[PDB]
């Protein structure tokens, strides 16, 4: 799986967020 | 819920705080306030 | 090393000063506002 | 800046108070008595009396 | 003197011949703020697995001793040792944190560390006062911003994390362009550049997350009100000055010149602190201090205290915003005069103290945001330039007519309304 921290309630969470650290969860 | 995390107060919040600007708005409506009642204290 | 004082000090009044004329100054505006409309004032209004 | 001016010195900021109330006494009487007389123009005392010539 | 060279790593070393101790650290330019409310805590938790058991039972072994520190703007890892085994510190850092993190994320050792984490944030939230109002003035006043999160960590988020969290954060910030290798104490700075150059000791490539939204002040409050305590605690602060500010310095002088009280202390009550005139009669408070913290975005300048007259709160905080109002229009010579000597010997101590951890912490935290270090004699001109113009021009443009940020705890009921202190920001008869 992944991290439950990361995955759990990321609407809210996609902006306001590094391009750098976002383009980590796509991959 | 952690007390740390603070409740949304977002649709009351203004989007541009500036002191300057924010105090010259509020003491302009006190000062109308008042310049009206010194004229009516007369 | 000491200023003169009678529990006021000297220089805490050359600080209040230039306030002082400014609050004396709001306060001759505020006699011309409520002493209008008498006669013998309006020889200067 | 416009606050540095007039709102920073309690001193100043009611001194502009007063100054600005001392004008709106003498413009804000006028205002409201020329619309009066106008609004009721030919009724009014110097109407009739300017009428008798 | 401090010697910083760019080869490599940044590496800043502050060389002292008298003394018997020397440190080698690596300081981080990422710190709570550079986590977000799911994962808050991750940093504790790392410092809590390089401060774990079997880690420091490998240094101690060696004779070494490890110090790490969690912060807004930077984490610090520090090894310190006698001044022959210099080399030493830096071969265990290699080791142990840098090359290789497989055996300080197992299972069993992950669990026990978040165990004591969780064990101790909840002693801390129940059991310290003065320290968790500050946390909670800093979580009101920067909320919804990185600033604001509290640098332990939450109760309910540290739970959530596991491994893969820690891991995370660790290739997204343990970078080399966000490192400074700082040496302070018995070492010499082209040694500690040839013992780098021998080993590799590269970090990683660089490259770490940009933040989108920067830290801002919002005038606010949070009252925690508990009935069963016998004090109560209270902080107030305004917007203060970030680090590289011109009126850095103006600031802590303006923060001494009010200082700190505690009611005890039979000296303590003889300063020439004028405050005190109106606190002494009638008891108003145990004790209170002053601060001027800055950070890289902003800054608080305030002061904390602690009373057990729960009904004449209101008092106490009247009588100090009207000492803070004296500032802008009436302070006097005599008082910049005092102020100068005091911050002086106030920041003597700070820098010159034996510890090197607290020189190694100091260098590293400074080097990454100035890029050179201030030296003693520099600073003290620039404090015995300030005068009554300067503070009074600083006072009239950061705590006259300001927004505040308040945060208090336990018999808080006599604590007033939010704009009643607002109010007190100005004199009205000026
Ligand atoms: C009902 C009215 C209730 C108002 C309560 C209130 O204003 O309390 C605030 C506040 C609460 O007291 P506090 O702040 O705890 O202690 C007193 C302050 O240290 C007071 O210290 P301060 O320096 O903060 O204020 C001193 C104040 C003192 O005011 C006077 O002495 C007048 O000086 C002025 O107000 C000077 C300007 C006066 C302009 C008047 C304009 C024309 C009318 O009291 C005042 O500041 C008194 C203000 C009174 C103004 C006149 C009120 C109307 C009189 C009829
Ligand atoms: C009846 C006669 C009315 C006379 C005028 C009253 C209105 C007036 O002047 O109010 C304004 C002043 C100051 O009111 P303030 O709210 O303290 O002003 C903002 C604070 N600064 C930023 C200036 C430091 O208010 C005062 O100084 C107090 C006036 C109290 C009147 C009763
Ligand atoms: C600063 C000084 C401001 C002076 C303002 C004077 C206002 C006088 C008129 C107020 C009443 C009003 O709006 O009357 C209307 C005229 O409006 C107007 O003439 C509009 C306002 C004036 C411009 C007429 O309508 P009505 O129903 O009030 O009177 C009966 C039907 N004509
Ligand atoms: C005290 C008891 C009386 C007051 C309470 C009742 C108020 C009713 C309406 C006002 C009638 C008074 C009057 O005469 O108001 C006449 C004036 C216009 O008069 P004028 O300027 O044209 O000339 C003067 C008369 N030739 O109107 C106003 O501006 C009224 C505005 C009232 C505002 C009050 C502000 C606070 C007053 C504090 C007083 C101290
Ligand atoms: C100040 C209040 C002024 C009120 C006003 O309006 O005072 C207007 C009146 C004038 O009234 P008058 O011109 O009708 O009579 C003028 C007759 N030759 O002042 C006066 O000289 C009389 C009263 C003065 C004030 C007395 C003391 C008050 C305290």
């Amino acid at each position: 799986a992944l991290s439950n921290a990361a995955v759990m309630d990321l609407q809210s969470r996609w902006e306001n967020m590094p391009s750098t650290e976002q383009q980590d969860i796509v991959s | 819920k952690s007390t740390y995390r603070t409740p949304n107060f977002d649709d009351v919040l203004k989007e541009n705080n500036d002191a300057d600007k924010g105090r010259s708005y509020a003491y302009f409506m006190v000062g109308a306030m008042g310049l009206l009642s010194s004229a009516g204290a007369k | 090393t000491g200023l003169h004082f009678g529990r006021l000090s000297l220089r805490s009044l050359t600080a209040y000063a230039p306030n002082l004329m400014l609050w004396g100054g709001a306060s001759m505006l505020g006699l011309f506002v409520f002493t209008e409309g008498w006669p013998k004032f309006q020889d200067t209004l | 800046s416009l606050y540095k001016t007039f709102f920073k010195r309690n001193a100043v900021f009611v001194g502009t108070i007063f100054a600005g109330a001392f004008v709106f006494q003498t413009v804000f009487d006028t205002a409201i008595t020329s619309w009066y007389e106008n609004h009721n123009k030919g009724k009014l005392w110097k109407d009739v009396k300017a009428r008798i010539a | 003197e401090v010697t910083q060279l760019s080869n490599g790593i940044v590496v800043a070393t502050e060389h002292n011949p008298s003394a018997h101790t020397a440190s080698v650290g690596v300081v981080f330019g990422s710190g709570a703020a550079n986590e977000n409310p799911y994962n808050n805590g991750v940093s504790n938790l790392w410092k809590n697995i390089f401060l774990s058991k079997e880690n420091s039972a490998v240094a101690a072994k060696e004779g070494l001793a490890l110090s790490s520190n969690i912060s807004r703007d930077f984490q610090s890892y520090i090894v310190s040792s006698l001044p022959g085994s210099t080399d030493k510190s830096l071969d265990f850092l290699n080791q142990s944190f840098i090359q290789q993190k497989a055996n300080l994320l197992s299972s069993s050792n992950f669990e026990a560390t978040k165990k004591s984490v969780l064990k101790q944030v909840q002693d801390f939230e129940e059991n310290d006062h003065p320290n968790r109002v500050l946390e909670h003035l800093h979580s009101t006043a920067f909320q919804n911003t990185p600033l604001s999160l509290p640098t332990r960590g939450t109760l309910e988020s540290l739970e959530n994390l596991v491994v893969a969290d820690l891991e995370s954060f660790a290739n997204n910030h343990f970078l080399n362009s966000n490192a400074v290798v700082v040496g302070t104490g018995n070492i010499k700075h082209e040694d500690l550049v040839n013992s780098i150059e021998s080993k590799n000791l590269s970090l990683q490539t660089g490259t770490k997350p940009v933040l989108k939204k920067k830290a801002a002040f919002l005038g606010s409050e949070v009252r925690l009100r508990d009935d069963t305590l016998p004090k109560a605690w209270i902080s107030l602060a305004v917007e203060g000055e970030p680090v590289n500010s011109p009126n850095y310095f103006v600031a802590k002088l303006a923060a001494q010149i009010f200082g700190s009280y505690n009611a005890f202390e039979p000296a303590s009550r003889l300063q020439g602190i004028k405050l005190l005139d109106n606190i002494q009669e009638y008891q108003l408070c145990d004790n209170f201090n002053h601060f001027s913290l800055s950070y890289k975005d902003s800054g608080l300048w305030g002061f904390s205290t602690a009373t057990r007259n729960v009904t004449m709160i209101d008092d106490l905080i009247h009588f100090t915003l009207k000492q803070w109002n004296r500032l802008t229009i009436s302070v006097t010579d005599t008082e910049v005069e005092r102020a100068k000597s005091l911050l002086k010997l106030q920041l003597g101590q700070l820098y010159e103290s034996g510890n090197p951890v607290n020189d190694a912490n100091l260098l590293g935290a400074e080097v990454l945001i100035k890029g050179s270090k201030l030296s003693l004699g520099e600073a003290f001109k620039k404090i015995d330039a300030i005068t009554v113009k300067d503070v009074k021009a600083w006072a009239g443009k950061r705590l006259w007519d300001q927004d505040i940020a308040i945060a208090g705890t336990g018999q808080i009921e006599g604590l007033l309304d939010y704009m009643r202190i607002r109010s007190d920001m100005s004199m009205m008869r000026w």
